[PDB]
């Protein structure tokens, strides 16, 4: 029978084994001190929605916005990326930034965008995040749910707000639209084209979203975007 | 299952 006195505090943060990580703590292990893959105590408490733990050890001074890891985050988008609403609650409680951005160019709304946790989603707006809010390419939320989520959610609650349907992204201009045929995101399809997606906008290459349906010879498409025109 | 990884590009 394993009780847990011989794992170690990375481990019994991931599992939430509250008891073993506070006596590793009091016996001299700094809340603050990565581990070898530059990732903090508090990141691993924040992926696993180990609420108690992040009381415990931000309670013991650890950085709550610090970056780790390889995709250089914050606590705050790990729970982001996972799915965790209520750490994310909680960690916005204790001041973590929603706004701050990871190696790959994304804050917290765009994290839960393109992972569909939709619940997420709607708390960062109904806390003030702006629903067109650009990350560091250029994607808005809409973009990324329609490039990444072929579900009916996220992208149907982005448009419950006042979205503005036909952006295209920074450094393509490709419309959400555009995004979800490159994709074949048909679910998602239907519904910019019943929120008013332009079929004919066109992007840096100057290919409308019509054009790129053309170009994959995928009939159903071609032929719903046809009909919106 | 636990979250032992960190997150990794797509």
């Amino acid at each position: 029978i394993d009780d847990y006195s011989t794992w170690d505090i990375v481990k019994a943060t991931q599992y939430g084994i509250y008891e073993r990580c506070r006596e590793l703590v009091e016996a001299g292990y700094d809340v603050r001190q990565p581990d070898k893959a530059n990732v903090t105590l508090l990141h691993w408490a924040a992926i696993n929605n180990r609420i108690d733990l992040v009381k415990y050890y931000i309670s013991k001074g650890a950085i709550v916005d610090q970056l780790g890891g390889d995709l250089n985050s914050t606590p705050l988008h790990w729970a982001t990326r996972q799915g965790h609403l209520s750490m994310v609650v909680q960690l916005m409680k204790y001041g973590a930034d929603p706004s701050l951005i990871d190696g790959e160019g994304c804050s917290c709304i765009h994290l839960a965008a393109q992972f569909g946790h939709t619940s997420i989603v709607a708390y960062l707006i109904a806390k003030g995040q702006d629903v067109d809010m650009m990350d560091q390419n250029g994607m808005t939320p809409l973009m990324w749910a329609a490039y990444r989520t072929h579900s009916v959610d996220p992208t149907r609650l982005l448009l419950t707000f006042n979205v503005s349907v036909n952006l295209g992204d920074k450094y393509h201009k490709n419309t959400a639209l555009h995004w979800a045929v490159l994709a074949g995101n048909t679910t998602v399809i239907s519904l910019l084209l019943e929120a008013g997606a332009n079929v004919d906008a066109q992007n840096i290459k100057g290919e409308s979203a019509l054009d790129l349906a053309k170009q994959r010879k995928n009939v159903w498409m071609i032929n719903h975007l046809q009909e919106a025109r | 299952g636990v979250v032992a990884s960190q997150p990794a590009r797509v």
